[PDB]
RNA sequence: AAGUCUGGGCUAAGUGGUAAAGGAUGUGGCGCCGCGAAGACAGCCAGGAGGUUGGCUUAGAAGCAGCCAUCCUUUAAAGAG
């Protein structure tokens, strides 16, 4: 979750996260995170190494598009 | 869930006597009778003592429990026997045989001798660890207790007599 | 340093060792000195200088007005 | 010992016994040791 | 805290304690209720002592329901006198309460912050009380 | 959603005999009959906890007859808080006034913010036909705000029931919180 | 009663979905031996077929149920069913014994197998990929 | 003066034989649920995990200064604790 700060638009996440969104992404620039942080998991898919991106989208607020 | 319907299992051959009240335990290592309710039924089968409750209320499941394993104690009694280690802490501190009897080294301007009771034998083999053996657990126990009590162990420091296995906690001191 | 209701600032190695920095009211400093040095078992000490003023909190400013 | 009208398990460590007659507190923590008066 | 902003009548009667509730025994509010199990006076500074202690527990939170209300007037003469030269000077207020009357109410909060609360509300309170859960019997009132 | 009870005749038996025996007295009436009866407290208890004045209630009774029922008044112990009587409404062909209960479907922005849904009626008054009794009236509830309101008019109906109540009646809301911030002038 | 009816549904399927499943005692196995032989036994393999890890009591009613050989092992102690008819071994099971027949003491171990539809004995399904 | 009267039950405090809020594995009778040979409860033998030092903070807060957020993943299992 390095790489979901240069793919944002802040470089420190959003203050208050969940109620307030100050940068996003769409379903697919949630797997080029993917693409890089794979042998860094457990897992060996994609879309699920995309949803451990989906699921630290929450931890500095910026949200996904879909 | 229940301590007195256990099945004491009896080691070849030490022999559990049956009477009013008591039981004899005889074994390799002495001999040692065990006091039981007229209540409850000490029963003696094949390498094997078992012990009923005339009821299920209260005092009898009490009981129960209990004299199962007062007898199982009295059986590992006189077959293994029984022993407890103390662990002397301390710089000063360091303890001996003096005949039968253990001196105690522990920072009091005396040093104290304590003398073992009949069945009781005191061991030191390093000089900071002594160990209580007998065939009573519960002699034992207290004497092993008795002789701790002297110097207990310390709240700031690890300094005392010690169970074998006892842990040392401590609080700073300022 | 926080039951003298000072605010930390710092902790570095210097000689190694390891030095400290903080904001401390001058008034919860008096024999600072000796409490450090019982703190430290004698192995600890400080330098100390001025820096600005601030708000004394409500409810100890007012007992030295009378 | 605190001793007082209500006793009371204190921390999930704490055990309520009943020796002689007396309700008491015990615990790892010395200072939840309770008894009853 | 509770008294009546104006009174037809300052000093009233005593009267008695007989009986249980005329009304007000039922839930008709919140999701749980703290119910009164003796008969009592309870004064107005007991009312507001239980109220906050209900609402510190909530910490920004819940809502409390007060079903009760202080307007009969307490009369006390002044310390130290003798008996007669009337009536004693009003010196605060209190709500006559009879066992199973509801007192409090709190909704919209768990079930143990509930419980707790109205727990510990009771302490505050000179009589002993039972805490209830709204029920089907309620509703039907 | 249709429950059943056993429910027995009774005459000159003492109400506080049959209470001590653990029977609960009542009667059972309608336009047309009107009979002193009791049943069991413990099974109409069971029984009464999710029927409540809501959902019908069968009296299977001991001569054979199986009158379906609603609960119209249950009359409580004051100090003890336990029922002592119930009436039991005799349900026939025609239109019935009766409550339908509330579900307050939906989460409100009000309580989003701390706020606390008020369910002001948990159920509504409600003309409809015993065949037609519905079990649920869902109300969203979400788009209210501090504070907001609803009034029964805001009300849907499945056809065939007519709302027995003032629409100018209210129907849940949402209100501030208790807080502490507020102790500080209390 | 309980979620143990829901636990005869995924063992009697993936099971009556075999013929050759062994099993094993995924015991001892810290965190890394934890993704060890779980992994790896997908690197020889197909589907999440390592073990299955299961109630010992549940996959003898299994076994039982389905009429599966009754699997007769010895299914006391720690037991997961090592899954090769979910994948596509029989001697593959040599990846299993490799990091087993090292790893730590003892590693991953076995006591059980059924043979294609039969009984692979005691060391039998632990030689049979040796 | 007249029963160490009969039958059923409870109480182990000399309660009976001087008191309240409140506290309690005292004892006994009820009751309604929950888990339980598809192996529960107790003890005990494994594991109890990675994305992740969870955003940012403090010079460190890395599951538990601490705020908000709080998913999924390899899973028999494992709470961003
Ligand atoms: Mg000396
Ligand atoms: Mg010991
Ligand atoms: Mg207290
Ligand atoms: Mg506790
Ligand atoms: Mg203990
Ligand atoms: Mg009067
Ligand atoms: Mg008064
Ligand atoms: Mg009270
Ligand atoms: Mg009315
Ligand atoms: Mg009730
Ligand atoms: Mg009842
Ligand atoms: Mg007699
Ligand atoms: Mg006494
Ligand atoms: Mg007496
Ligand atoms: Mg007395
Ligand atoms: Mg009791
Ligand atoms: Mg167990
Ligand atoms: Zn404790």
């Amino acid at each position: 979750s390095y790489l979901i700060r240069k793919a944002a638009g802040l470089e420190k996440g959003a203050h208050k996260p969940g109620r307030e969104k100050v940068g996003r992404i769409t379903w697919e620039q949630v797997l080029e995170i993917a693409k890089q942080k794979m042998p860094d998991l457990n897992t060996t898919d994609l879309e699920a190494a995309a949803r451990m991106i989906a699921g630290s989208a929450r931890s500095m607020g910026v949200e996904v598009v879909g | 869930s229940r301590i007195g319907r256990l099945p004491i299992p009896v080691p070849k051959g030490v022999s559990v006597e049956v009477a009013p009240g008591r039981v004899k335990v005889k074994g390799p290592k002495g001999e040692l009778e065990v006091p039981v309710s007229p209540e409850m039924r000490v029963v003696v089968e094949e390498g094997v003592v078992r012990v009923e409750r005339p009821s299920d209320e209260r005092r009898h499941k009490s009981l129960h429990g209990l004299t199962r394993t007062l007898i199982a104690n009295a059986v590992k009694g006189v077959s293994e026997g029984y022993s407890k280690e103390l662990l002397i802490k301390g710089i000063g501190y360091r303890a001996r045989l003096v005949g039968r009897a253990l001196e105690l080294t522990v920072g009091f301007s005396h040093p104290v001798v304590v003398e073992p009771p009949e069945g009781i034998t005191f061991e030191v083999p390093e000089p900071t660890r002594v160990r209580v053996s007998g065939i009573d657990k519960q002699k034992v126990g207290q004497v092993a207790a008795n002789i701790r009590a002297i110097r207990k162990p310390s709240a700031y420091h690890e300094k005392g007599i010690y169970y074998a296995g006892e842990p040392v906690r401590l609080k700073p001191g300022k | 340093l926080n039951a003298r209701r000072g605010q930390i600032l710092g902790m570095e190695p210097r000689g190694n060792a390891q030095v400290i920095r903080a904001f401390v009211p001058l008034a919860e400093m008096f024999g600072y000195a000796t409490d450090l040095r019982s703190k430290t078992q004698g192995r600890g000490s400080f330098v100390m200088f001025f820096d600005h003023y601030q708000e004394v909190p409500k409810q100890v400013q007012e007992k030295l007005i009378k | 010992m605190k001793v007082r009208a209500s006793v009371k398990r204190i921390c999930d460590k704490c055990k309520v016994i009943r020796r002689h007659g007396r309700v008491y507190v015990i615990c790892e923590n010395p200072k939840h040791k309770q008894r009853q008066g | 805290m509770l008294m009546p902003r104006r009174m037809k009548y300052r000093k009233q009667q005593r009267g008695r304690l007989k009986g249980a509730t005329k009304g007000g025994d039922y839930v008709a509010f919140g999701d749980y209720g703290l119910v009164a199990l003796e008969p009592a006076w309870i004064t107005a500074q007991q009312i507001e002592a239980a109220r906050v202690a209900m609402v510190r527990h909530f910490r920004r939170g819940g809502k409390i329901f007060i079903r009760i209300f202080p307007d009969k007037p307490y009369t006390k003469k002044p310390l130290e006198v003798r008996m007669g030269k009337g009536k004693g000077n009003v010196e605060g207020y209190v709500a006559v309460v009879k066992p199973g009357r509801v007192m409090f109410e709190v909704a919209g909060v768990t079930e143990e912050q509930a419980m707790e609360a109205l727990r510990i509300a009771g302490h505050k309170l000179p009589i002993k009380t039972k805490i209830v859960r709204r029920d089907a019997y309620d509703e039907a009132q | 959603m249709e429950y059943r009870l056993k429910a027995y005749y009774r005459e000159g038996e003492k109400p506080s005999a049959l209470r001590r025996a653990g029977k609960l007295p009542g009667v059972m009436y309608n336009r047309h009959l009107n009979r002193k009866v009791y049943v069991d407290l413990v099974e109409f208890d069971k029984v009464f906890r999710q029927a409540s004045i809501h959902h019908v209630i069968v009296l299977e009774l001991p001569d054979g007859q199986s009158l379906p029922t609603l609960v119209r008044q249950v009359n409580l112990d004051k100090r003890r808080r336990r029922p002592e009587h119930v009436d039991f409404f005799v349900l026939s062909d025609e239109p019935v006034e009766m409550y339908v209960p509330l579900r307050f479907v939906g989460t409100p922005a009000g309580v989003r913010a701390g706020g606390v849904l008020q369910e002001i009626h948990r159920d509504i008054l409600v003309k409809v036909s015993p065949r037609n009794i519905p079990e649920f009236i869902e109300v969203d509830v979400s788009g209210l705000e501090i504070g907001d309101s609803l009034h029964a008019s805001d009300l849907k109906l499945p056809p065939g029931v007519e709302l027995a109540v003032s629409p100018e009646e209210t129907i849940a809301a949402v209100v501030p919180p208790e807080d502490v911030e507020k102790l500080a002038e209390e | 009663k309980r979620n143990v009816e829901l636990l005869a549904t995924l063992k009697e399927n993936l099971e009556r979905a075999q013929g050759s499943f062994f099993l094993v005692n995924y015991q001892g196995l810290p965190a890394k031996e934890t993704h060890a032989l779980r992994q790896a036994l997908k690197q020889n393999g197909a589907r999440l077929f390592v073990a299955k890890n299961t109630l010992i009591r549940l996959a003898l009613k299994e076994l039982g149920l389905p009429e599966l050989d009754g699997l007769q092992g010895p299914s006391a102690v720690v037991f997961y069913e090592d899954p090769v008819a979910a994948a596509k071994t029989l001697v593959q099971f040599a990846k299993s014994n490799p990091k087993g027949i090292p790893q730590v003491k003892s590693g991953l171990l076995q006591g059980q197998i059924l043979t294609a539809k039969d009984v692979e004995a005691l060391a039998e399904l632990p030689t049979m990929d040796e």
